[PDB]
Parts: C-alpha cells; structure tokens; sequence
C-alpha cells in the first residue's frame, strides 16, 4: 500500500524535508539512499514511502513543489537533499506573494499540469496506490492555495484515493502578513470537501510551547519545525512499521471519521524537547499518558476541555510494558469519561511500536478528533471578519480575478463547520 | 532574476539617482568603471545585487536605470563625471529645453517629443530582463518635467507593461529650496494623473529632510547635496531586501502587502535612525532599542505630520547591520507600552520585522556618522494625508483667483483638468479619513 507525498510552498517544503529527514533515520536509510540499519523492523514497511532503486537504493515517493526556488534550492541543498528524485522537483519562477488567488486561479493553474505529470508517473509505479498525503501551509499563496487546487485535480484523476493533509495553520503570533485569515478561511473550505484527514498544526500552538513550556526566549521556524517533524513521524508510525491498528490510510479515517466533513485532527506529543536539549530521564508510563493528553501538549491551540473526543488514536513508542500502557490508557478514559462522547463505544484505540524516536527511549504521539477544534476555526474566523466587514486587504485577490462572493462562502462554510462541531458537543 | 528597473526623471530624479547608485556601488563594492572584484561570474549571474545591475561579458556592471530630463545640464554632469563609465550614453536621455516648472509642457508640449524615444530605451533594458518585477520611478512634485513627464510616462507605461509594479519616489515640496510658486499646481495635477498608475509611492518631504540635516547633523544651510545623501540611505534600506540575500531577509513586496490596504491607499510613511554626525556618534553606540525608539519620534519623519493624532494601518520595521530578533522584539515590547500607537479596528497590530545582516554605508566626506546599525520604519497612517491637505491649502488659494493658471492653459491645458485634479484630492483625503473611522 503506498502513499504518495507531496510537499507545497516554503512552509510545505521546509516541514516536508525535516520530515524525510527524520523517518529516513527511523527507516536506516542515509543521505545517499542506502540502507544501514540493524532491525528487520526498519524495511518490512518501507515500500509505503520510499521506491526501490539500483542498487538496493530507497528514493523517497515524495513530490516537490513551489512557485518560486528558493525554499527548493535549500532543499536540495540540505543535509538530505540529494536523496529526493531530482525529476520531482516541479516548480514556477513568478511566485504566489501569499496570495492565495495567485495559487489557486492563476500563477498556479499555470503550474499545476507539470505537477500532475509526476504525481500520474509515480501512481502507475504503485502495486497498490493507497492515497496522498500533503504538507502545506495555509497561510500563504502557493501551499494554500496551489495545494488546494492540487487536492481537488488529485480527487478529479483518483477518487477513490485517500486524501491526507498536514495543513500548518496561521497564527499572529507567527505572522508573516495580515492576509493569512483571508488564505486559510479560503483553504479549509476546500479541505473541508476534498481531504479525508487533517493534522491540524498551529502555529499559535507550536509558539506557546516553544515559549511556555521549553523556554525559548524567540522561537524560529527552525524551533518550530522540529515539534512538527516529531509529531509527523509519530503520526505516520502505525503506516510505516507493522502493526494491526490503524495501518493505512483508509483504516485510519474509517476509525476516526464519524462525520465526513469532521475530519480535523489535534495532534499530540510526549514528551516535548526542544532541539538539541538532551533528556537523561526517561518518563514512565503515567507521564507519557498524562502528558500527552494535556492541552499543553496539544498541537493545535484549543483546550480539549472545552469539547468531547468523538475519536483518539494513540501511539506509544519504545520498550515498555503494554500491560501499563492499557491500564493507563483506560484510567483516562475512566477517570475523565465526561470528554469523551458516550454514543461512540470505545472510540480510544491504541497502537504499540518497538522502535522508539531518536534521542527518546519512549514517546507517546496522540491524534485527537475533538469538538474543541471548533475554537481553532472560530479564531480564524474572527480575524477574517474583522478585515472582511471593510473589504481591507481584497484589492489583491479581486485583482487576480476573485469575487467578494467566493469569500462571502468561503466564510459561511467555515462557520457552518463550526456549528456542526457544536451541535456534537452538546449531544 | 526579479530584476528593477530604476527611472530617473528631472533633476530632483537624476540627482538622488547619482546618490543612490553611487552609494549602491560602495555598498556592493562596485567601482566606477563598473568592475566588480568579489563577482567571479563574469558576463551574467543569479546573485541579489544582479536586481540593479547588469553584466557585460567585460566584467562591467551596469545599472538598470534611466536617466531623463528635457534639458541636459543636469544630466552631462553624469555623462562628465566620477561614475560616467558606469552608464552606457544610451541610459541617459536629453531634450534641449526643460519644463519651465509647467506641467503641461512636461506632460504635453515638450515631453510629448521625446517620450517614445524614452519607452524604446526602457525596453531595451526590460528585454534584458529574464524576470522582470517592476519599476522604480524618482521625481519632483514641483518641477514641469518631474511632475509632468512623469505622469506621462507613468501613463504609457501602464499602457506597455500591463499591471507591472510602478514604484514612485515623489519628492514633496519645501519652501526653503522652492524652485516655483505654481509646484502646488504641479504636484496636484501629477498626484491625480498617477495615482491609477502607482502601486506605491513614498513620498520624500524636502522641509522634513532639510529640518534633519539642519537639527541632527548640524548644517547651517543644508544643499541638495547634503539632503540626497540623506535621501539615498532611505532609499538604500528600502532597497536594500532587493539587493541583498539572508535568512531574516524580508521582501519589499511582502510589505508590500501589508502596507496597502486599498488601491489609492499607497503612501507609506518613511522614518529614518540614527541620523547622527561623526562627532556625536563617537564613543556612543545607539541600540536596536533606542534607534526603533527614534522611529516613532515625528523629528526623524521623511514627511511632516503627526501620526500621534493619526491611525495606524500597518508598522513595518526595516534593519540593516548588527541586529538580532530577540533585541527588536524586547524594544517593541517596550515601545508599545509607552508610545502613542493605535490602530484601525480593522488590522491587525502586529510589527512586521525584516533584517538585512549588510550593515550600513556612507559616501566619503558625507555629513552622516558611519553606525553599526540602522532602521527604516515604513508605516501606513492617516496622518501622511496632513501632506495632501498643506498642499491642497495652497492650490485653493491661487487657484480661487486663477493666478498663474494662464500658463497652463496658453499649453493646451483647460480648467477642467484642474477641478478634476483638485476633486480626486479631496476625495483622496476623504478616503484617508474613511479608513480611520471605527466599524458599525
Ligand atoms: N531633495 C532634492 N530636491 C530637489 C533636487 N533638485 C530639485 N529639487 C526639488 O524639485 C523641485 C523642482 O523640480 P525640478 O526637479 O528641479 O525641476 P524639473 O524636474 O527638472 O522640471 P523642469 O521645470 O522642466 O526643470 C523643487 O521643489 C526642488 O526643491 C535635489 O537634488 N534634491
Ligand atoms: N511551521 C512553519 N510555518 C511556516 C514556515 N514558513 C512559513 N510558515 C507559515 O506559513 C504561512 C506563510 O506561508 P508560506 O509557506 O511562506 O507561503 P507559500 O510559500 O506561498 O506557500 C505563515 O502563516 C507562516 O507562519 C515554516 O518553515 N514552518
Ligand atoms: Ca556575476
Ligand atoms: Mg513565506
Ligand atoms: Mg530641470
């Protein structure tokens, strides 16, 4: 079951890469593409994201793209930049100046064929294609709004595909222009329809830890990224090492989807480490469980206390006794049943894997579908309305040829989506 | 590639022009035969300071930039000069009879003669470009040719380049080096004229620059000389994302798209520190903290208002040298608790923060203290309409008793096209005043 990747704009292309970077690792494979590991463990699954090669060589299935470059350059400069496909690397010249428009209707549309191409070539390699999975943000021109239009061609050509979504989410604690609002509200209308699943990655969240809980005065993207390319690879464990829970894509979405369009993922991860701060003492099992359900931990900037969990997927990592881990995981669900909807039945499921993360003899990787991620969209919502009730800022999207109805939509879907979140909530 | 090209028209244009790419040269290390030792690409190249200049297979590199004026003393001192073999003769353009400070001949009488040779001379460059961005356009507000050839050009180049970014340069008039008592004619007819065609105009007033050089660098009787050196560092830093490479750099488009909120809402306020002389800036280093903290005091202001009694839209902090995030962000924290610093309900208030590593330079024998560290703050406030409403002030009353206005009209020009000019002013500061009110 293979999955294709692809990675789209600056933010896509900077998490895409450190993610490589990380399951390369976890999967033996070095820079050059050869394998150097000493488990079994590390290839029995190593089809669903690398493609064989010469020479017993393993070539990530990943697709590159951008409107610009620049962020490409460094990519394929970066530590493990030569491992990508070379022909993958599909970018313009011209840019989307976070402009979601430029992404979607022209600079893009121009593009986005090219794009295609390599994605329909990597498809037809595929014993057996599962679905996509899309590294985005949804803040900007091309991740936003490219990645959107790629989504729905992606639909159009494979259906009966899964589509999959890491979508970075804007925050003005993270702010690269006053426009992000506009960008994202755009884009979760398209997600809403055209994905399957969605991580959704704040980027107030990942700033709050950053600052709050590991203590880092000013926090880069490079901080950052390294709580997304850790989440990432906790999220994507049960798919790329054995297991019976929650192995591709499709299982995954049948067992946390109870809603097509509630689909909306808050990530989770214990224990947090900022980069290069060595941890001594491993956590016990109680710690990882606590940990991982705190809102503090939570990548995604809503307090789960504010809604029910319709779904969990949970992922312990490294050697421990699964006896505990059950006992653990049961005495949240017992202790705290209150945040969990009682009309689904058992609707905490959790998956064991030897291998631990670099750096961390266990971690614990948590996947949340709560009614509480209505407050993430409600924020955004908030924002957009705020500029939107003066038409501030739209002179660049009508000018790409954008009607203010497209927003006026654009807007009430979003809100919609929040109110269905509540309607749960309250059942 | 993103290549700009630079517009140099009148002699306000041209000599901040000399200003600019002389302190580019210093700052890229280019001599002035146009050879570039630290380029090992010879003939071509990809690299940040390849945006203004071109390469000959010689080695040379040549500035993408045109020099106009309807009269040609102004521009033979180029032709004569220190920095002569850094223009092919063809970037340097010349009438034989100026503008008389009269719009109408800048626009109708005179430029109409030489404008096409102009735009095949500006293709010339652009054809060189592989991906060209836009254009940068310096000016007079006051002058015949700065204001009205400008307008002219400025007109047909929408017409050649589509929705091609225009940027302007507009230099505001000032009693103190007035050349004319009609520029207030001429700088309402070029503000109407253009102001479809801009996508951004930073507007230099001479009063506040002169006021600078006088207070801050002790100048008794500052001269053009001593105001475009000044004028040219604005420039620089404005330029300077464009023209440098790093990992904090930020785009000037990405500004940009902050800075304008609406189409006719395009005129960013400028702040320039530390302006300061050798003999103060001795044994004194002025702080990321103190020089963000001069940007939010009027004195240091490229046009005079009082953004104090204004709304903000957008506050963009451009630096240059040793500077560090985590200084700006503690000297913002603190500025923002004790400054007078609002916004419009409708925007959101955060700083948007952009570092070039390159630190700043000076020309030999200039007035300016050589800093370790600088910053341009561009902002968007109500207030910069107090520039439109001085200048409208002093059309009204000439205009009330038609003074002067028989010059225009003997060059074609009807009364119409003053009304009409002086309507979109008022609606212009109208508008400022629109985006200031709170929501219902
Ligand atoms: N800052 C600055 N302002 C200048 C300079 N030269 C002229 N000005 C101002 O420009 C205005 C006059 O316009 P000019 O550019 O000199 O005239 P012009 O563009 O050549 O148009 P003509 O009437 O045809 O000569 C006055 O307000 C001057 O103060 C200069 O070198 N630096
Ligand atoms: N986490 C993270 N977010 C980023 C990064 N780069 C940009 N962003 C966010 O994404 C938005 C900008 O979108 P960007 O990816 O730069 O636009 P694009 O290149 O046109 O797709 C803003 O909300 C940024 O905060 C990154 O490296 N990491
Ligand atoms: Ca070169
Ligand atoms: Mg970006
Ligand atoms: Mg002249």
């Amino acid at each position: 079951r293979e999955i294709v990747h692809i990675q789209a704009g600056q933010c896509g292309n900077q998490i895409g890469a450190k993610f490589w970077e990380v399951i390369s690792d976890e999967h033996g494979i070095d820079p050059t593409g050869s394998y150097h590991g000493d488990s079994d463990l590390q290839l029995e699954r190593i089809n669903v994201y690398y493609n064989e090669a010469t020479g017993n060589k393993y070539v990530p299935r990943a697709i590159l793209v951008d409107l610009e470059p620049g962020t490409m350059d460094s990519v394929r400069s970066g530590p493990f930049g030569q491992i990508f496909r070379p022909d993958n690397f599909v970018f313009g010249q011209s840019g989307a100046g976070n402009n979601w428009a430029k992404g979607h209707y022209t600079e893009g549309a121009e593009l986005v064929d090219s794009v295609l191409d390599v994605v329909r070539k990597e498809s037809e390699s595929c014993d057996c294609l599962q679905g996509f999975q899309l590294t985005h943000s949804l803040g900007g021109g091309t991740g936003s709004g490219m990645g959107t239009l790629l989504i729905s061609k992606i639909r159009e050509e494979y259906p009966d595909r899964i589509m999959n979504t890491f979508s970075v989410m804007p925050s003005p604690k993270v702010s690269d222009t006053v426009v992000e609002p506009y960008n994202a509200t755009l884009s979760v209308h398209q997600l809403v329809e055209n994905t399957d699943e969605t991580y959704c990655i704040d980027n107030e969240a990942l700033y709050d830890i950053c600052f709050r809980t590991l203590k880092l005065t000013t926090p880069t993207y490079g901080d950052l990224n390294h709580l997304v390319s850790a989440t990432m690879s906790g999220v994507t464990t049960c798919l790329r090492f054995p297991g019976q829970l929650n192995a591709d894509l499709r299982k995954l979405a049948v067992n946390m989807v109870p809603f097509p369009r509630l689909h909306f993922f808050m990530p989770g991860f214990a224990p947090l480490t900022s980069r290069g701060s060595q941890q001594y003492r491993a956590l016990t099992v109680p710690e990882l469980t606590q940990q991982m359900f705190d809102s503090k931990n939570m990548m995604a900037a809503c307090d789960p206390r504010h809604g029910r969990y319709l779904t969990v997927a949970a992922i312990f990592r490294g050697r421990m006794s699964m006896k505990e881990v059950d006992e653990q995981m049961l005495n949240v669900q017992n202790k705290n049943s209150s945040y969990f909807v009682e009309w689904i039945p058992n609707n905490v499921k959790t998956a064991v894997c030897d291998i631990p993360p670099r750096g961390l003899k266990m971690s614990a990787t948590f996947i949340g579908n709560s009614t509480a991620i209505q407050e993430l969209f409600k924020r955004i919502s908030e924002q957009f309305t705020a500029m939107f009730r003066r038409k501030a800022f739209l002179h660049w999207y009508t000018g790409e040829g954008m009607d203010e109805m497209e927003f006026t939509e654009a807007e009430s879907n979003m809100n919609d989506l929040v109110s269905e979140y509540q309607q749960y909530q309250d059942a | 590639m993103r290549e700009c090209i630079s517009i140099h028209v009148g002699q306000a244009g041209v000599q901040i022009g000399n200003a600019c790419w002389e302190l580019y040269c210093l700052e890229h290390g280019i001599q002035p035969d146009g050879q570039m030792p630290s380029d090992k690409t010879i003939g071509g190249g990809d690299d940040s300071f390849n945006t203004f200049f071109s390469e000959t297979g010689a080695g040379k590199h040549v500035p993408r930039a045109v020099f106009v004026d309807l009269e040609p003393t102004v521009i033979d001192e180029v032709r004569t000069g220190t920095y002569r073999q850094l223009f092919h003769p063809e970037q340097l353009i010349t009438g034989k009879e100026d503008a008389a400070n009269n719009y109408a001949r800048g626009h109708y009488t005179i430029g109409k003669e030489i404008i096409d040779l102009v735009l095949d001379r500006i293709r010339k460059l652009a054809d060189q470009c592989t991906g060209l961005q836009g254009f940068l356009v310096f000016h007079s507000f006051g002058g015949g040719t700065g204001s009205g050839f400008t307008s002219l050009l400025m007109e047909r180049l929408s017409v050649d380049y589509g929705k091609k970014s225009k940027l302007e340069f507009s230099i505001y008039p000032a009693p103190q080096v007035s050349t004319a008592v009609v520029e207030p004619y001429n700088s309402i007819l070029t503000t109407h004229t253009t102001l479809e065609h801009s996508d951004c105009a930073f507007m230099v007033d001479n009063e506040a620059i002169y006021d600078i050089c006088r207070r801050n660098l002790d100048i008794e009787r500052p001269t053009y000389t001593n105001l475009n050196r000044l004028i040219s560092q604005i420039v620089s830093s404005i330029t300077a994302s464009l023209r440098f490479d790093g990992a904090l750099n930020v785009d000037l488009t990405e500004f940009q798209t902050n800075l304008v909120p609406y189409p006719r809402i395009h005129f960013p306020l400028a702040t320039y520190a530390p302006v300061i002389s050798a003999e103060k800036a001795y044994h004194e280093q002025l702080s990321v903290a103190e020089i963000t903290n001069a940007c939010f005091e009027p004195a240091n202001q490229m046009v005079k208002c009082d953004p104090r009694h204004g709304k903000y839209m957008a506050c963009c902090l451009l630096y240059r040298g040793d500077v560090v995030p985590k200084d700006v962000n503690a000297a913002i924290a603190t500025i923002k608790t004790k400054r007078s610093i609002q916004f419009v309900d409708w925007c959101p208030t955060g700083f948007k923060v952009g570092i070039n590593y390159q630190p700043p330079t000076v020309v030999p024998g200039g007035d300016l203290a050589k800093v370790q560290r600088a910053v341009c703050m561009l902002s968007n406030t109500t207030a910069i309409a107090e520039a439109w409403a001085r200048l409208d002030h002093k059309f009204d009353l000439m205009y009330a008793k038609r003074a002067f206005v028989h010059w225009y009209v003997g060059e074609g020009m009807e009364e119409g096209e003053f009304s009409e000019a002086r309507e979109d002013m008022a609606a212009l500061e109208k508008d400022y005043e629109e985006v200031g009110v709170d929501s219902v």
